[PDB]
């Protein structure tokens, strides 16, 4: 138990978690565009001129 | 006189008002590549980023 000074280390291992990327890199999934306003069907001339 | 000073939030914007315990987040960051602020960053600090978690300097990340 003299606890002498040992030599300098050769290198460094570093352990850390890696993320999973099987999900991302996929084609994007955007929010679907709301439709442009379309005229309602069944619009008729309700007003007829008097006389 | 108050033009540009008295602003209004957008309809989607909202103010964070919840308070949580962030005691697990620095150990989570160190499980990722964030070296602790005492330990050596294993690269030059000129090739690293300072990490801040709510005004607490957590450590350093290899860029």
């Amino acid at each position: 138990g003299g606890l002498t000074c040992a030599s300098a280390p050769q290198g460094t291992l570093r352990i850390l978690e890696g993320p999973q990327q099987s999900l991302s890199g996929s084609p994007l999934q955007p929010i679907p565009a709301s439709p442009p306003p379309q005229i309602p069907p069944g619009l008729r001339p309700r007003f007829c001129a008097f006389g | 006189e108050p033009c540009g000073l008295m602003n209004h939030l957008t309809a989607v914007c909202e103010v964070v008002t919840q308070f949580v315990y962030t005691a697990s987040i620095p150990a989570l960051l160190c499980n990722l590549g964030v070296t602790p602020i005492d330990g050596a960053p294993h690269r030059s600090y000129s090739e690293c980023y300072p990490v801040l978690l709510d005004g607490v300097m957590v450590g350093w990340v290899d860029k």
